[PDB]
């Protein structure tokens, strides 16, 4: 009648009520990790590249514009429906993220500080990865869900809303995230995983600089450039603040995309892939295992563009050729070129991530497309076919680290601010940008053989410091960042941020069409497509308490 | 024998719909990196025509595939062989009684690679002691089953291998793409490579049982039932290697291995009394219950011998895991039941019980479950007696309500999992706790923790399903007219759902909740008839038919969003039948420019393309244009039974029908459509080859294209079709050898008979598939065709 | 500190089968019996088990192995035989006295 | 009755017939290395530390007296029986892994090379591993049996003896194996555990320095010392050859014997322990899970020797004090010390494998005996007690890697023969002990501090170079391999190989008394202990076909 239905009890798990003593707070951080590696999948890399195919950066690639028709309709901007599972999928995802970050708060705010003295800098780590998922979150989908408060109890979560904060609060709540993290972070992890203190700056400056191209009206316009939130960018880049963390950017380009060369200097925060750990097959980036290119049978994504191979190109003074250079296709005789475009780009006749003896051609054995997609690979993720870090299990997956911020993007975020607030310190962007281009001009270890061997003439110079006007050096770290980050899945991110994506992709339309015939029908319609649509199921659990983006229908 | 085959292209057709894809885009049909060559040209008014077609010899340029036309359905059916025997033995005594059966099943299942087999045997006895006052009995069976089962998925990649891709490669290997041919594996070989995956399943059941009897009317009784299984089997894992389709050359191996133990145990009393002209039954009672689950499994990766004598754990070379865990619950039962019958013409009938279950907390154990029927034998009364036509005609009426509390044993905790990540996942998701936190890159255990995978509630109840339930049973014509009527009204209340978590709420963020109520009613039909005839003819004929409708009521508000009980996460099924789905109403297809243009704006609309209803009239096909288009409710289904016997032969017919039912076809998408699907290139079934086109303007297909520009694959009413069938579920016709001959032979019943099952199906003319009742690609549901006998001494 | 768990399965599965054949006859004084017959057997053994190491919680409730944190490892492997057997028996008895 | 009794047949395993296919051949190559990580245990280390007690360098350890009485009775040489379980037990053993050389090189001899280019390096590699197990069956018996015909029948090894070959033909029958190796081993082995040529050449030059002081009469004393033998050490420690493998000696001299520094320079040839791979516990070192200190609850054996402390002695210029260094103990205030004392002896008030949190003391925490077997730690096979590499099975173990033959050796093998050969190269064999004694006085990296900590005076000098006498020169190598290669159980093997174990041995027994109780009783018979005694049931096995020893009774 009673001791009978009380005998068998949950096996193999910890319960609610247990799962906040102390012995498990721990578990929960680390948790919050785990689920950045462990969390994504094919289509839903918390890289999100497979987002930034809308970027002029590249194409979805794959077996056909099926292959995943929702990116393909992301792609050239059409037939994007609301209720579109790839969209419910990320926002899903994200938030799950956020559930173990706050779980980890939730018991780390009851954790006494006297007898637990890391208490701050746990949760300080914590709070770092809730604004990288929000600040995700806020990139894909501009009106986005603030969910901050570990106490809320699960019924609370039913009242929230997407527009319990204006556009830039929204952004400010980030910023806070990060700022605490800033606050509270250690100067070196020793565990390399761990967010430092030069992280969280890294991050905070990044959320000013999206915070400052201000959106403050109905629609996605830019409503002015606040320089209240710039002057932070430069407060949180200060060189002082990472030296203090030992940052900087490797002697060579090609190193933050090496498996040898995890976890260096420029590796400002990164995600903690690995091999050989007690899963079931390696905790790999199985997020881009869609991207690895013919030779291992599947499956041809992630392919760079025309566009973005051209902009590789330089004048005879190796600066790019801002107004032709999508005029004319790269030769590899004639033309300069950057070295950057060798450690982006796998092309035809060339190297397959520096090995001679993987060639890549126009073939079956290489692209997936019968040339629809064209015969580029996208290099910075994949690697040597030899190599220890590759296995192979419902697809083909590395150990390298994926790297949120490279240092790079520091110097080149900090030249931003600085050419934004017109203030004297432009001949210190131009230093910065200078920073990132003459230490390319030199990354030619492991491609030091390619003028005999192929011919190409590797030609980038840094640019004179003069007191260059505001509109133009704006031009040169925009082309900076082109060259610098490319297929590294923010470059649409970049487009609206500067409110230019209308006018730069719907000509990416027109030039590319004749290289790739999907963009044949393909049209960017502004005040709409600079975002995802919220989901159309989360709104309609949502009960009004959701507002859908501008330039949407009323579903 | 498979019947019901789907019709898919082959080789040369896969090459004309090709070129006619192609030359609609008015791309150049010679530009498919695939063995074709296309002589073509325009007629008259200026539409493509195609004259002649050439194929290359391989499929890829080193020539290590050569071009086929496979019948692949063909290649991985085959000819199914049944075998049953079964003997049983009875023994009867005054003082006992005594049962003995063993009995063998083995089926060979149409695809190839699959099979199921039973070893059966059953004894049962009971003793009478004292003066029959004390009572033992036992009924026991005890069996072993054995089955490998059709992998997931092998229709849909028999449906989409194209013929061109042979079942073997030059050298003997499995056949597979290469080149440009799709992403599918071959699907003789995955079979093949499946048929060692055998599991072996012993189960016992049975009871043993005391019944005392102090004095007249009087009994107490206690029973003990055993319910226990258990399942082993090694899953392997070998290396493939199908053209482009590899799996590196991962060998594994995993052992598994589970058992159930469940029993159960009740004491029973019950009183009786006839008192004249009242008649009455009480009893009262109490049951206890306990299931306790187990299961676990070693998993070991590399071999060098690959077969199924070496691929034991021991003996690889490479990564291990292992998994396993146990669960359980128990139920407690109090219960009472009063019969009282007045005159044999009144009845009424008490059902009182209060069940406990440990699946929830102490505050929620038990619920109180009380019931009620009433009887009314109409005929008995006086007055009905001038009706010489009419044997009896009972009416009866009852209410009663049942607990449920079927949920997962965990249903009422807070649940963090370690998960270390030791499982295979699927494109990664694992969401395991492990993490180099160290930077270092493996080798070697990594720090880990734990992860939510459910929220608890606290007052978790019994959910509580109560019906009301009306009928009327009749005979008619000296017992030849019989059968019986029924009504019933059936709701679902406190539900307990497991209910998804609000999107911020983050990782396992659900819980189950009371929450949700559905009901259920319908009309429910048995008639039969019977007669022998004046030639030598007996027939009896025994027909059914009944109707329902089923109504969500309420749903939390993060299921109805959900979809998972329906409109798929766009509309709300609260209103609707469980599982009715929400969709785009097609309209038929653009014929001309001038209905494009007319049309509301439509991405990706275009002449050959499917025209989408304009539901809220804004001048704009958006996701706001959908509606309730799919009801799997039948308007009704029925089945009859016809039996013969004439001269001794006898003849049985059973017919099922269901009528009015919506289906949806999956199968459609890849029999319409050149580009409904992922991934370019896929087999295509052999309907498209009629697709509109100005060639060929009579047509409900759209016209054939490459890119789904239009998505033609949203859930739309062109994948609604009509799913009613007739189908002659069996049919058997037997002679039994004259007594007076086998009776000779010492036998009271000799009799061979002959029968096919599933011979015959009456479907729609608007069904575009073979099997209604199997639309897509569940394992397909043969013609069997058998003989038998019965011997009896 | 080392825990760990080890579950173990093994299985052992003999069977026989044999057929007889015997004549008995009495004549006034002679007794006899003859009999011939045939026998099979065989046994198939199965063994194996899964380990695993460290435990966070130290009772037979927890330490199944998929909660173990640390190394695993994997054991077992079958073995069998069978016999055939061919044999006869002959008894006599003279005057029940000569055996 | 006949498909009946074939149809079961071997579950999980090779059969005889099958082990030769060429798809085996490098699985008995592997596994002929395994046997000597995972063939010794706590009594029978390939160390062969446990029958180095007989020397004057260590004490057995342990609980007391009959913790091992079998080994005491070989300490004091007192009660050694023919029928002891560990004499038998190591001759078995070295066997076995002679077993796993002979299958690979059994099935190696079948190989065709043009179908397989390393047929004879890896044929190289067993008879390498065959010379290791022979040459050390040597050492410890005298009389032993040559097992080198691959492809003998079982049969046969019935009708082998241990008297087959004389003693020197014995010594040359080990001398081939390792030349062989020398002729067609590589010079460099990119795998590590595969011995290099080099390594081959050092083997080969002991085996014939063991084989020069020669015992060609019935006894075991010395019948003269052979030249021709001599002149091969020199061959064969030719610095040429060593300088193309790339071998050296380890600029301080703790590396050697420290997990970080595996696979060094000096480290010529190694037994390659592991750990977190894949087996039970780890391919530790479970035959040295004897010698770890109380420190770790068990099991205090191989303790060093106050003899071995006082010769790390030095006078005021930094030499041994050659008459005087037993007369009084060594005392840290006063006393000019060798810098690898504290290499060897971990010592009470000093620290443990160089943690100051780990200090060693008179203690029931760090020896076992009450005092019996005095309070000294062995040092080298040791680890830190915080390392990765140490986990506790059965017992505690280690991953650090055995080295068999330390470049040191070399040289020192090297010195030996040249002074033996008096012809001109002596102020040539002084220089390869300065080579030693020099690097070894500056090898006080992990110790620098012990002046000011602790008081010790480090003070170790090379000699002068001058025309030294043979028997001066003598005294001085045989000095520095006192200090070199302590505790590394070959210094008793040392003292037979000159003829003077008797002397010096028995010698320690009278001086060491004093410290070690147990020595009261103890008696080296000349002509008798030598060689342990062949073991009963081998002699008794054989038939009369194998002979006994010298001073053992006919049994």
């Amino acid at each position: 009648c009673d001791d009978f239905l009380d005998r068998q009890v949950p096996q193999g798990i910890v319960t609610g009520d247990q799962i906040a003593s102390p012995e498990y707070v721990d578990n929960l951080v680390i948790s919050a990790y785990a689920i950045w590696a462990t969390g994504d999948d094919i289509n839903s890399s918390f890289s999100l590249w497979n987002y930034d195919v809308r970027s002029d950066d590249c194409y979805k690639g794959g077996s056909g514009t099926e292959d995943g028709g929702v990116f393909n309709a992301l792609e050239i901007s059409k037939g994007i429906n609301t209720t579109d599972w790839n969209i419910n999928d990320i926002w899903k995802r994200l938030y799950q993220c956020i559930t173990r970050a706050n779980t980890a708060l939730q018991s780390l705010d009851q954790m006494d500080e006297k007898t637990y003295p890391l208490k701050n800098q746990r949760i300080a780590e914590m709070r770092f990865l809730r604004g990288h998922a929000h600040f995700m979150l806020k990139q894909l989908f501009k009106k986005i869900v603030i969910v901050n408060d570990e106490n809320m109890e699960p019924d609370a979560y039913n009242e929230l809303s997407n527009t319990t904060y204006t556009n830039d609060e929204q952004w400010q709540k980030i910023a806070d995230d990060f700022q605490f993290a800033y606050d509270n972070l250690p100067e070196v992890q020793i565990e390399k995983g761990r967010p430092a203190q030069a992280a969280a700056a890294a991050y905070l400056a990044k959320t000013y600089l999206y915070k400052a191209y201000r959106q403050d009206g109905a629609d996605n316009a830019l409503t002015g450039i606040n320089e209240e939130d710039l002057k932070q960018v430069v407060k949180y880049t200060d060189p002082l603040i990472m030296a203090k963390g030992g940052y900087g950017l490797e002697t060579d380009y090609s190193m933050n995309f090496l498996p040898q060369y995890e976890n260096g200097a420029e590796s400002v925060w990164a995600i903690q892939y690995s091999i050989n750990d007690g899963t079931y097959n390696g905790n790999l980036n199985w997020g881009m295992g869609l991207t690895t290119p013919q030779i291992l049978g599947c499956c041809d994504f992630h392919k760079p563009s025309q566009n973005l191979v051209n902009a590789f190109k330089t004048d005879s003074q190796g600066k790019p050729l801002f107004s032709t250079y999508d005029n004319e296709n790269y030769e590899v005789a004639t033309d300069n070129v950057d070295p950057r475009l060798f450690h982006t780009v796998g092309m035809p006749g060339f190297p397959y991530k520096y090995n001679e003896g993987y060639i890549i051609q126009k073939n079956d054995d290489w692209s997936r497309s019968k040339g629809l997609y064209g015969y580029y690979v996208s290099l910075k993720e994949n690697v040597d076919p030899d190599c220890d870090c590759l296995k192979k299990g419902s697809y083909w997956a590395s150990s390298l680290n994926h790297i949120v911020i490279r240092y790079a993007d520091v110097l080149l975020m900090r030249a931003e601010a600085l050419i934004q607030l017109n203030d004297g310190r432009i001949t210190d962007a131009i230093s910065l940008i200078n920073e990132v281009r003459s230490r390319a001009a030199g990354s030619t270890m492991l491609i030091f053989n390619y003028k005999e061997d192929y011919g190409v003439n590797f030609k980038v110079t840094p640019y004179d410091l003069k007191a260059y006007a505001q509109d133009e050096a704006m031009k040169m770290l925009k082309w900076e960042r082109r060259v610098e980050f490319g297929m590294e899945s923010s470059r649409f991110f970049d487009l609206v941020r500067w409110g230019e994506a209308k006018d730069v992709i719907n000509a990416y339309y027109v030039t590319e069409a004749s290289r790739c015939s999907i963009y044949k029908n393909a049209g960017f319609t502004e005040n709409k497509n600079e975002y995802l649509p919220v989901p159309f199921e989360q709104i309609s659990a949502s009960n009004g308490n959701y507002t859908q983006n501008f330039g949407w229908a009323a579903a | 024998m498979y019947q019901s085959k789907m019709n898919v292209l082959n080789t040369e057709q896969y090459g004309r719909a090709m070129w006619q894809a192609y030359v609609n885009d008015g791309e150049n049909p010679n530009g498919n990196a695939l063995g074709y060559a296309y002589n073509w040209g325009y007629n008259a008014d200026g539409n493509p025509v195609l004259y002649g077609m050439t194929l290359s010899k391989y499929l890829d340029s080193k020539n290590t595939m050569p071009v086929a036309d496979t019948d692949w359905f063909d290649e991985i059916t085959r000819t199914g062989v049944i075998q049953q025997y079964n003997l049983s033995v009875s023994n009867g005594s005054e003082k006992g009684s005594s049962f003995f059966s063993l009995g063998y099943y083995k089926n060979l299942g149409v695809i190839k690679d699959t099979d199921f087999d039973r070893f059966s045997a059953r004894m049962n006895s009971d003793y009478k002691l004292i003066d029959d006052i004390l009572t033992i009995g036992q009924h026991f069976t005890l069996n072993r089953t054995s089955e490998v089962q059709a992998p997931g998925g092998i229709i849909e990649t028999a449906l989409d291998i194209p013929s061109a891709i042979p079942v073997y490669a030059s050298d003997g290997s499995w056949g597979g793409p290469v080149g440009g041919w799709p992403d599918r594996r071959n699907p003789r070989a995955v079979l093949e490579y499946n048929k060692d995956n055998r599991y072996t399943y012993w189960r016992m059941f049975g009871d043993a049982y005391v019944n005392l009897t102090p004095f007249k009317g009087f009994n107490l009784r206690s029973t003990f039932g055993l319910d226990y299984a258990n399942k082993q089997a090694r899953y392997f894992t070998y290396p493939y290697q199908e053209g482009t389709q590899t799996n590196n050359g991962k060998s594994a191996v995993e052992a598994k291995q589970e058992h159930w133990t469940k029993w159960m145990w009740n004491a029973i009393a019950t009183y009786q009394l006839e008192v004249g002209k009242h008649r009455g039954d009480v009893m009262i009672g109490m049951e206890l219950n306990r299931e306790d689950d187990s299961h676990f499994s070693g998993y070991k990766e590399d071999f060098s011998i690959l077969t199924p004598d070496y691929m034991w754990p021991d003996a690889g070379s490479g990564t291990a895991q292992a998994y396993g865990a146990g669960e359980g619950y128990s139920l407690v039962s109090f219960f009472g039941k009063m019969n009282y019958s007045y005159a044999d013409r009144y009845l009424l009938s008490l059902t009182l019980r209060r069940d406990g279950s440990s699946r929830f907390g102490k505050n929620h154990r038990y619920a109180t479950f009380p019931s009620v029927s009433l009887g009314w034998r109409i005929t008995q009364e006086n007055f009905m007696k001038e009706l010489t036509w009419l044997d009896d005609l009972k009416l009866r009426a009852s209410w009663g309500q049942t607990g449920n509390q079927e949920i997962s044993n965990l249903a009422r905790y807070t649940i963090y999992a370690p998960n270390y990540g030791t499982t295979d996942s699927f494109g990664g998701q694992s969401y395991g706790t492990a993490y180099d936190i160290t930077g270092s890159n493996g080798g070697g255990v990594l720090p880990s923790g734990f992860k939510r995978n459910q929220i608890g509630n606290d007052n978790i109840k019994w959910e509580t399903t109560t019906q009301t339930n009306v009928g009327i049973d009749f005979s008619l014509f000296k017992q030849s007219l019989y059968g019986s009527l029924e009504y019933y009204y059936k709701k679902a209340t406190d539900i307990l759902t497991e209910m998804a978590g609000v999107g911020v709420l983050g990782e396992g963020g659900s819980r189950w909740i009371n929450s949700g109520a559905m009901k259920n009613q319908g009309f429910e039909f048995n008639l039969g008839y019977r007669n022998k005839t004046a030639f030598g003819l007996t027939y009896d004929l025994n027909g059914n038919i009944s109707t329902y409708r089923n109504e969500i009521l309420e749903l939390p508000e993060t299921v109805a969003a959900n979809g998972k009980f329906g409109g798929n996460g766009v509309k709300s099924v609260v209103g609707h039948t469980y599982g009715a789905q929400v969709g785009y109403i097609a309209d038929g297809i653009f014929k001309s420019q001038d209905e494009v243009d007319n049309h509301a704006t439509q991405e990706g609309a275009a002449v050959g393309r499917i025209r989408y209803r304009d539901i809220d009239h804004n001048g704009v096909i958006d996701e706001r244009d959908q509606n309730w288009i799919y009801d799997p409710t039948p308007s009704f289904s029925y089945g009859l039974n016809i039996y013969l016997e004439y001269k001794n032969f006898d003849l049985t017919m059973f017919w099922q029908g269901v009528q009015g039912v919506d289906i949806i076809s999956d199968v459609k998408k890849k029999s319409d459509f050149w580009s409904a699907s992922n991934v370019g290139f896929l087999n295509k079934g052999t309907r498209l080859l009629n697709a509109w086109s100005p060639t060929n303007p009579n047509s409900d297909i759209p016209a054939l294209t490459r890119s789904d520009t239009n998505n033609e694959q949203r859930v739309s009413t062109y994948f609604v079709e009509n799913g009613s069938f007739l189908k002659l579920r069996n049919i058997q016709l037997g002679y039994t050898v004259p007594a007076v001959i086998s009776k000779k032979m010492r036998m009271d019943r000799l009799r061979f008979y002959c029968s096919a099952q599933n011979l015959l199906t009456i479907k729609s003319k608007n069904f575009t598939g073979e099997d209604p009742e199997n639309p897509n690609f569940s394992y397909p549901i043969p013609v069997n065709i058998t003989f038998g006998l019965n011997i009896g001494f």
